[PDB]
């Protein structure tokens, strides 16, 4: 979910080089892991 | 014959076309829906029964205990509607349901039960609908508008190649359930089928097939056909299949010849092949090199899979299979053009090989970041669909699903099955291959109507499932005895959803109460917004447009203009909702040739496959179509059809328009834009002091007025036995009295009540003592109704001419005698409240002694500090006197010196009293006091309670004694036979009526029963009186911290003035510019001035020439009225009066109306003539109006010119205007845009807290927003100083604005500009981050 | 801030600061107990998340919501957007000495003057009237002047007529598409509650008399009055600025 | 935190399966933390318990009698002077978010309609200055010793 | 649609003709709303890009400019030289079409009289100073702009 949102945010960056070149970030999922 | 209320004033009716179907009850959607919601349905499928059946019974884990639902009921509301409105509380009924808890024991899961406990549990209060279609939620009257949402089912759409430059169109099928997840299919540019559950990441379609336990061979069997071969190497030829061939090898049958190579096989070749019975042919080996094997063909010798199913068949593979003995093979038949390969490509891309992998991929898709568990994935898949608890394909959903796939079973399961998904996939493939067509999303056969009685059910079910989950969790632990089925249920979880839907919802909004029309048209309104519906940000176009399917169902004209135009529509006149929620409309059926008289209600989809003749189609006297060819509308278009191939006909000419747009006369002559504006404005008219029927109408006035609910309509016929400004007592006829009733009805009228728009709601009787009535007659016409007809405006004498620039753009010039006669004077009632609270320093007090008031403003206050009722107050006067304690307030030096010099003490109390707002001036008509339970009830409250108790006792006593009079009258009537006493009956007193001696016959039993009924009335009266005293003398449930409230009602009377907005019914609005003296207005040769002057230049550009025709017809009608008035003043006998009225009532070309005065008694004729002396009302149906020749004829009946134009003179100079002008009578409206509600000025006031800017709005005495475009405008000029003073000193320069004020009051116009507050706040906010933003010097 | 009753209203920054401080104090307490590294790592991740939400909420992860189940406004959200300090309050804001009302024709006027209601004129020019009353000796202090204008005595209207004599007022209509949507006129005191607008200027405003409204502002300083008289007067703008053609043509 | 406290105060002599000596500490810690840092205007622990008890009694009464409990009935059923009940009911609940969209017409927020009640009106400032001027004028109309004495006191 | 509305408003429209008229009117209203939405965004961008331009000099002294000639779309002329040249400053001497002498020397604001003179002598090409070829730094000069057009 967060990874999907992060990817969507990165895609909108172009509307460049950094985004083109470019875990879950949830503090609870990492704690569970 | 005519109705008694209708024979007082008969409206002359043009409209050749006859009427076959009466207009239905206008506001029926609301009442039907809510009736369905709250109703004991034996086979539970509607309302609360359905929800309870769906949820209960609830089973705990392991089935140790079961909670069951039995029945439900609604208790009577504690407060009635009026008391709810007064008290500011909801009108609702409490829901009490009989639950039953059964506890089981080990070894008997369903056998012997340990114990069963029954109990009634109360779960929430449900608001009730008033008998007009509204809800009283917090004292205010709400309306819940229907919703137009896309119905559940399966819909096949495409993108018509919008996103692709290749021009290819990607089809996609979507399955929408009533509640659940959207199983969505689609294509891919590479012709790869895909499926996206819940619009999540795309997956290959075939995965789901495997998730349904399908093998590859089964998939290919389902979606593809096959061809076979025999061995040598002989093939069984099917002539039909080879529609395109010869690319590899033409034919080899019987050896000799069938067709040559190269030439493409044609139809004749297939005909020859079928004639010759070709069943075996030979083909080269290389021909099979391109085919794909259908099933699995293992090396039977070695048990090794040579080629898996759906794999390219090569010559080496042919050799291997032949060595294996596979003399026969199956290859998927597929021709590129028609039977394209699409599932095979999906298989090529399939990342799964078995059910487990598919389930794992689905599990990852649905919930990412989770470990794929073998047990969890199957459960998730089987739970997503196929479960009654998480997925519902409603009965309408199932009906449309089956109908779309072309099945025969209307009914079925609400959960998807494998067959359904396979059939949807096959349908999508068929659409893509070129067979079939896509669906239209705006077709009203695909859109459904939700109504309050269904949305309330949905919200209640949400609450009920929440409570079910809670009770299941509670039962999961303990399961002890002595646990009644009432401690696990709390009302609040269920009541929250219901009260939130009714209180704060998109579709639940304050009612419009400008006039009856606004209410009627607000109740029958359809909205595409709301929960489950699209939003304005991304809605149109192509859903805001008018569709051919709206004909007869949704009005094309009436729609709001603005951000949401086309998203909110109005139900047409005859439109009705199907059993499934689809709009339908009536059509009069046509047999072989005759237009029968039985109507069938057809729906959008069902209507397509007929041809329906137009309503304006001539019919013979026998019922046949006169014209050989008749214009009728087929599937989508309209054209001429033979007289013998029409199977339906429109039921009316107003069938297409709504109620609002069907009240515009001469709508055919108005442009669509102007008709839209005219309807929208007609909804806004303000009721005036005295109602005035339209001289030119359409005939829909009476229906709107009666069905609106603002009138008092008789429920039974009788004779008016008492009339008064506040009640009507009717004495029912013997034919409708019932066995044991007194037979008298009492109608209590609403007098000077406030509406949601702060207007007056006043009912006044229109009957007289001894006047007969019949059921359905109006007894007391409400606001904006005149003798039962809607009357929104006034009939004004108008002239179309310029007149000196005082009607320049859209301005209106009004005479001063329109203001002397109070024709547009309106009454506005407003409420003001004064809440006293308990503050930290002490409680606030309501008193008549206020600090530093010179006793001049305390005159109108009584001893208790509240204004006298009936007092006339103006702006600044005190209504309720209040004081608030304050702190020390250290006095500055100098003020201390002033106090010392003049020896004055500190007040110690503020003056937070309620006073009339500035610019208002009215009279106090009502005061009511609310006090906490534990307070002293100051003298005024006790006085109000005393008068209220007196009124209650008086009402009950009057009821009881009037009913006693009726009962004793009926008893005396019965005492005429069967032991009759006539001379001696009256001697003994009335109290002995009950003890009269009579023969041993049933009549004495009847009298005894009536006496017992009277005793029952006595007991009921005493009980109700005691209960009402208790209800009056109690406390109140006020907010926390408020000690008491005082509410004062002011009745303001607003006269028309320059700046007020006026309008007609044809979209012609304007603003009054001048009130001209009577001797300055243009006049005709008889000296009669003109009330209003309008600009003719407004008519050509705005092509709404219906106002000119209305003006001509109003002139004609007023001419007839003036002739009747002249004959009546001269005291002419009834013979000539009757002859002239009869001559006037039969004009035109074969009009439908026929009124014969020979059956009118002289009294009836004289009353009719006296009601027609101000003009004969005229009806001009919407698309069946009066022709111009008829207008000329009606003008000629009066002595008026047929041109419609007369010669006028100038009041100022007396010289005649050249080129005569058009005068007539037009119906003018006073829209609710009054200048005294719009004038606002500010010098200085209160400022906002966080940012020190002037507050906003007229209520807060706010300023004007000076935006960015105005800043650009001031920059275009070199106005740097004006811009600076507007940016800093006038807005948020805290210490610069006080200096500016002091400078101005010192006669020095100079400013020290300074720095605004917003920039300082911005610096502090940017600095509150890690940034360091400073102001370098 | 306390609202009427026992209720309160608070900004979303208090919640974010409270979360940051709670997690920081909890971490400080935790580092004294010598807890397992799992716990301190989780605490530090939470602290980073809370500071991130405070500085900018809804940019790295999910936006933290409140009781009303809406995303909380952060420090960054108070600067950006069409509803931020940069746009909503710094380039356009509400103003004192302003009013609005419906417009009527008034065809008797001259091109440089408008019709202003007596009530609006009395409300907009209150400090000027106080100054005049005190200067002419009619009132002793400013409180006496306030009471005089509040009772609307006879001298008050003569003083108002004297104040208005040569004092332009700027009239503006809401869709200000070009610079001729603001113009300065000289008031003429009238009865009623509607503003009378010269016909020839309507085309400049694109104004019709079927219900439109106009806003009126009053320049205060000497420089502002002179700018209105010399730059923005209606008799100075008779040519369109886009081309050379007149924009005062009879309609 | 509660678990780390238990693990330090746990002994195997009793034989309580940890999942019985530990849940108590976890529940205590979580409940106390909720009662200490869950609402902006902090309410003591005992008052939180009183509010919860009042809510439970109100729920029971609502289910039983059917309509609603009133403060008098609540006091009777809860054994309180009927003023403590009102005081507890008058607690300020939870502050309204100041950004709650309330305009519904231009995305206005609740915080745009709250006025600054401590600002001094511009007319009162002018009145103060005028009073100062009047005092200065009058105090110059008496012997210098009197003026000095009055300015000194 | 092939079949037109054969009725006017003096005569009435029947139900079908009015239905088609409604089809048209709804779209008209929606298009008006959309146009008002777009024309504001364009203006906002145009102001943002070119807000800080100000006349900040009297003459940059440049000798370059645009060559103004009438606009012709194949056949007739739809904008004479007077419209395109009135109110500008000549960048070079306007030699008479006979090449005799200078008709308009230089740096002369071309008002109505000069335009009438040019029309009389039938010249169809002038060299007028333009903003896009101004030598001023951080702004524009009054001679390369022209005249106010509002004063
Ligand atoms: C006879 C037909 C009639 C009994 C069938 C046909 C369509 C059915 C309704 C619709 O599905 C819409 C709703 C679906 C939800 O479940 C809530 C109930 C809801 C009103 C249905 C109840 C009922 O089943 C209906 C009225
Ligand atoms: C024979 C006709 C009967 C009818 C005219 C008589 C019989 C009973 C009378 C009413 C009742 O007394 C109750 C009220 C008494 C008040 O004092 C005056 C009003 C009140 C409605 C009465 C008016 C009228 O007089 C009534 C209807
Ligand atoms: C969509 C707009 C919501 C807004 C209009 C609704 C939502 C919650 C309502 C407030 C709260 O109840 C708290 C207070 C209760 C007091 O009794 C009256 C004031 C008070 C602020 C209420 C006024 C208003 O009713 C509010 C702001
Ligand atoms: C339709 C928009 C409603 C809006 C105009 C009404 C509805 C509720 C009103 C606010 C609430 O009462 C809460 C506060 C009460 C204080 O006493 C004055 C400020 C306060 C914010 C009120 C100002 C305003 O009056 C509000 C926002
Ligand atoms: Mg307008
Ligand atoms: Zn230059």
């Amino acid at each position: 979910d967060a990874d999907d949102l992060m990817l969507a945010e990165n895609t909108a960056d172009e509307d460049a080089a950094e985004a083109a070149a470019q875990r879950t970030t949830d503090p609870v999922r990492m704690y569970m892991r | 014959v005519y109705s008694y209320t209708e024979k007082k004033r008969i409206r002359k009716d043009f409209g050749k076309r006859p009427q076959v179907l009466d207009v239905p009850y206008l506001l029926s959607i609301q009442l039907d829906s809510f009736q369905k919601f709250i109703e004991q349905d034996p086979e539970g499928q509607y309302g609360l029964e359905a929800a309870f059946r769906s949820v209960f019974p609830i089973q705990s884990y392991s089935g140790n205990s079961e909670l069951q639902y039995v029945s439900y009921r609604l208790g009577e509301p504690v407060f009635d509607v009026q008391e709810c409105q007064i008290r500011g509380v909801t009108y609702s009924a409490p829901l009490r349901v009989k639950l039953r808890l059964v506890i089981y024991e080990r070894e008997a899961p369903e056998g012997t039960v340990k114990d069963i406990k029954e109990q009634e549990v109360y779960m929430g209060e449900i608001p009730l609908m008033t008998d007009n279609g509204t809800f009283v939620i917090n004292g205010t009257e709400r309306v819940i508008v229907s919703q137009l949402h896309r119905s559940p089912g399966v819909f096949f759409d495409s993108d018509k190649g919008k996103t692709h430059s290749s021009g290819k169109v990607l089809y996609n099928a979507r399955i929408i359930p009533y509640r659940g997840s959207w199983l969505d299919f689609e294509f891919d540019p590479k012709d790869n089928l895909f499926v996206r559950i819940d619009r999540r990441r795309k997956l290959p379609a075939t995965i789901i097939l495997r998730a349904l336990n399908y093998t590859t061979e089964q998939i290919l069997d389902l979606f593809f056909e096959k061809v076979i071969f025999e061995i040598k190497l002989q093939m069984e030829l099917v002539p039909e299949r080879l529609r395109g061939e010869t690319a590899s090898f033409d034919i080899e049958a019987n050896g000799k010849v069938y067709v040559e190579k190269g030439r493409r096989i044609t139809a004749r070749h297939i005909r020859q092949l079928e004639k010759d019975d070709v069943k075996l042919i030979e083909v080269p080996v290389e021909y099979i090199a391109g085919k794909v094997v259908a099933k699995d063909y293992i090396d039977e010798s070695t048990g090794e899979l040579i080629c898996a199913a759906n794999m390219e068949l090569s010559l080496d593979l042919l050799a291997k299979l032949s060595q294996s003995g596979h003399k026969r093979i199956e290859t998927l038949f597929t021709n590129d053009l028609d039977h394209g390969p699409y599932i095979s490509e999906t298989l090529r891309v399939d990342p799964t090989n078995d059910r487990l992998s598919a389930l794992v991929e689905i599990y990852r898709m649905m919930r990412p970041g989770e470990p794929p568990t073998r047990e969890a994935a199957e459960s998730l898949f089987e739970n997503l669909f196929f479960s009654e608890d998480r997925y519902d394909l409603s009965a309408v959903g199932r009906m449309k699903f089956n109908r779309s796939l072309l099945r025969e079973e209307i009914e079925g399961s609400g959960i998807l099955s494998k067959d359904d998904i396979i059939d949807v996939m096959k349908k999508l493939i068929d659409i893509r291959n070129g067979k079939g067509e896509v669906d239209d999303i705006d077709h009203l056969g695909n859109r459904r109507i939700r109504s309050v009685g269904e949305m309330a059910e949905n919200q209640f079910r949400v609450g009920l499932v929440r409570v079910e989950r809670a009770v299941k969790e509670r039962l999961s632990l303990g399961d002890l005895d002595t646990l009644m089925p009432q401690d696990m249920i709390n009302a609040k979880p269920i009541s929250a959803a219901v009260k939130e839907f009714f209180g704060s919802s998109q579709l639940s909004q304050f009612m419009d109460q400008n006039n009856p029309l606004s209410e009627i048209t607000h109740k029958r309104r359809i909205s595409a917004l709301g929960p489950g519906g699209l939003t304005r940000e991304r809605a149109g176009f192509e859903v805001r447009d008018v569709h051919p399917t709206h004909y007869g169902r949704v009005c094309p004209i009436e729609t709001p203009e603005g951000p949401n135009i086309g998203l909110i529509n109005s139900l047409s006149v005859y439109a009705q909702t199907n059993e499934y929620g689809f709009l339908e409309t009536p059509y009069r059926k046509v047999t072989d040739g005759v237009v029968t008289d039985e109507i069938h209600y057809l729906s959008a989809i069902e209507e397509g496959n007929y041809v329906i003749a137009q309503a304006n189609s001539n019919l013979d006297e026998e019922g046949h179509f006169v014209e050989d060819l008749v214009t009728c509308r087929s599937k989508g278009e309209s054209s001429l059809f033979s007289r013998d191939q029409v199977d339906y006909m429109d039921v009316s000419t107003q069938q297409v328009v709504s109620v609002g747009a069907s009240l515009i006369p001469f709508l055919e002559h108005d442009d669509a834009n102007r008709a839209l504006m005219g309807a929208n404005m007609q909804r806004q008219a303000v009721p005036t002091l005295r109602a005035d029927k339209p001289l030119v109408g359409t005939g829909m006035e009476r229906a709107v007025a009666v069905d609106s609910g603002v009138t008092a309509v008789a429920k039974r016929g009788g004779v008016v036995q008492y009339v008064d400004a506040s009640r009507i007592v009717i004495k029912v006829n013997e034919d409708e009295m019932y066995p044991g009733e007194a037979g008298i009805d009492i109608y209590n009228l609403t007098k000077y009540t406030r509406s949601n728009q702060n207007t007056c709601i006043n009912q006044m009787p229109c009957v007289s003592l001894g006047e007969p009535v019949e059921r359905g007659d109006v007894l007391a016409d409400g606001p904006s109704t005149d003798l039962g007809e809607l009357a929104l405006g006034q009939n004004m004498r108008v002239a179309f001419m310029p007149w000196n620039g005082y009607n320049f753009e859209d301005s209106i010039l009004v005479s001063e005698r329109v203001v002397q006669e109070d024709r547009f004077t309106t009454i506005h009632i407003q409420e003001l409240a004064c809440v006293s609270r308990d503050t930290k320093l002490g409680p606030e007090e309501i008193t008549a002694d206020i600090p530093n008031v010179g006793e001049a403003a305390l005159s109108k206050l009584d001893e208790s500090g509240i204004v006298y009722i009936g007092a006339e107050v103006t702006g600044g006067d005190i209504l309720v006197g209040k004081v608030t304690p304050k702190g020390e307030t250290q006095l500055t030096p100098e003020e201390k010196l002033l106090r010392a010099i003049f020896g004055e003490k500190a007040s110690d109390v503020k003056d937070s009293s309620l006073r009339v707002p500035n610019g208002v001036s009215g009279t106090v008509i009502d005061v009511q006091v609310f006090t906490r339970d534990g307070v002293e009830k100051d003298k005024r409250a006790l006085e109000i309670e005393e008068m209220q108790l007196k009124q209650a006792k008086k009402d009950l006593s009057e009821e009881l004694q009037i009913l006693e009079a009726g009962l004793f009258s009926r008893i005396r009537a019965v005492l005429v036979a069967g032991g009759v006493e006539a001379e001696k009956l009256d001697k003994l007193p009335r109290d002995r009526w009950l003890e009269l001696g009579l023969t041993d016959e049933e009549k004495q039993n009847q009298l005894e029963q009536l006496a017992e009924q009277y005793d029952e009335l006595k007991h009921e009266f005493e009980k109700k009186l005691e209960a009402k005293r208790r209800k009056i003398t109690q406390g109140d449930d006020l907010a926390p911290g408020v000690l008491k409230i005082v509410k004062v009602y002011l009745a303001v009377k607003r006269r028309i003035q320059p700046g007020d907005k006026m309008a007609g019914r044809h979209g012609n609005k304007g603003v009054i510019s001048k009130i001209n003296p009577i001797e300055d207005m243009p006049y005709d040769e008889n000296g009669t001035p003109v009330d209003i002057v309008l600009n003719p230049l407004g008519v050509p550009s705005r092509m709404n020439i219906g106002q000119i025709l209305e003006t001509h017809l109003g002139m004609a009608a007023k001419g007839i009225g003036d002739k009747i008035n002249a004959m009546l003043k001269q005291q002419q006998e009834v013979a000539k009066l009757r002859e002239f009225i009869q001559r006037a009532y039969d004009l035109g070309a074969d009009v439908r109306q026929k009124v014969d005065l020979s059956t009118f008694s002289d009294e009836e004729v004289m009353r009719l003539a006296e009601n027609l002396r101000k003009g004969m009302p005229i009806a001009t149906p919407v698309f069946d109006g009066a022709k111009e020749a008829e207008i000329k004829e009606l003008l000629k009946l009066g002595d008026l010119p047929t041109s419609g134009q007369i010669r006028l003179y100038d009041g100022r100079t007396g010289e005649q205007f050249e080129r005569p002008v058009t005068v007539g009578y037009m119906y003018m409206l006073k829209l609710n845009h009054l200048v005294d509600d719009k004038m606002h000025a500010r010098s200085t006031g209160s400022y906002s807290l966080v940012t020190q800017q002037p507050l906003g709005g007229k209520a807060q005495f706010g300023g004007q927003r000076f935006g960015e475009m105005e800043v650009w405008a001031l920059e275009a000029y070199g106005a740097a100083y004006t811009l600076q003073e507007m940016l800093t000193v006038k807005s948020d320069d805290v210490n610069g604005r006080t200096k500016m004020y002091k400078n101005i009051v010192d006669g020095n116009h100079q400013m020290e500009p300074g720095m605004p507050e917003s920039f300082n706040v911005l610096l502090k906010e940017i600095r509150s981050l890690g940034i360091n933003i400073e102001l370098e010097d | 801030v306390p609202l009427d009753g026992g209720r309160f209203a608070t900004s979303d920054l208090n919640d974010l600061y409270r979360r940051v401080i709670n997690r920081n104090n909890r971490l400080k307490r935790l580092l004294d107990l010598a807890a397992p590294d799992i716990i301190v790592r989780n605490e530090k991740r939470m602290l980073q998340e809370a500071v991130d939400a405070l500085l900018d909420n809804g940019r790295r992860g999910r936006a933290i919501t409140g009781s009303n189940k809406r995303p909380l406004k952060s420090l960054a959200d108070m600067i950006k957007g069409k509803q931020g300090r940069f746009r909503q309050n710094l380039l356009g804001k509400r103003v004192d000495y302003s009013g609005r009302s419906v417009i009527t024709v008034g065809p008797y006027l001259r091109l440089h003057q408008c019709g202003l209601p007596k009530k609006m004129a009395l409300e907009l020019f209150k400090p000027f009237i106080y100054g005049k009353l005190e200067l002419r000796g009619l009132a002793t202090t400013i409180k006496a002047a306030k009471k005089m204008v509040e009772r609307e005595e006879a001298v008050v209207w003569d003083i108002l007529d004297e104040v208005i004599r040569e004092h332009p007022v700027l009239l503006n209509r809401a869709p200000t598409l070009h610079r001729l949507g603001i113009q300065a006129f000289e008031p003429v005191l009238i009865e009623g509650k509607a503003i009378q607008l010269h016909p020839l200027v309507c085309a400049a405003y694109n104004a019709d008399f079927d219900g439109d409204q106009m806003a009126v502002h009053v320049p205060l300083t000497l420089e502002a009055q002179l700018e209105a008289r010399a730059l923005m007067m209606s008799t100075n703008n008779i040519l369109s600025p886009a081309n050379g053609e007149p924009i005062i043509v009879p309609s | 935190i509660g678990l780390m406290k238990a693990v330090d105060k746990f002994e195997y002599r009793r034989g309580y399966k940890f999942s019985t000596y530990a849940t108590w500490w976890i529940r205590q810690a979580i409940t106390r933390s909720i009662a200490d840092q869950a609402r902006t205007i902090r309410i003591p622990v005992h008052m939180i318990e009183t509010i919860n008890k009042l809510n439970r009694i109100s729920r029971q009464m609502l289910q039983e009698m059917g309509r609603e409990p009133t403060p008098e009935e609540l006091a009777e059923r809860m054994l309180m002077p009927e003023d403590k009940i009102r005081k507890v009911l008058k607690i300020a609940k939870e502050p309204i978010s100041m950004e709650t969209p309330i305009g519904d017409d231009e995305d206005s927020h609740l915080g745009d309609f709250i006025e600054d009640t401590t600002l001094e009106l511009p007319l009162d400032s002018a009145t103060t200055e005028s009073l100062r001027a009047a005092t200065h004028d009058v105090l110059a109309g008496l012997t210098a010793r009197e003026a000095k004495v009055l300015r000194m006191r | 649609i092939e079949t037109p509305i054969t009725a006017n408003f003096r005569e009435g429209l029947n139900v079908l003709q009015y239905f088609i008229s409604t089809h048209g009117a709804r779209k008209g209203l929606a298009d008006t709303a959309l146009k008002t939405a777009n024309s504001g965004y364009l203006t906002r961008r145009l102001v943002d890009v070119a807000q800080d331009l100000v006349v900040t000099e009297d003459d940059c002294g440049t000798h370059e400019g645009i060559m103004m000639t009438p606009v012709i779309e194949g056949g007739d002329v739809k904008e004479p030289l007077r419209d395109r040249v009135l109110g500008r400053v000549t960048a070079e001497d306007v030699l008479k079409p006979g090449t005799a002498d200078i008709l308009v020397p230089r740096n002369t604001l071309l008002h109505e009289q000069w335009c009438d003179l040019l029309e009389e002598n039938s010249v169809d090409a002038v060299k007028v100073r333009s903003v896009v070829s101004c030598d001023t730094d951080f702004g524009v000069c009054a001679h390369c702009y022209g005249r106010d057009l509002a004063r």
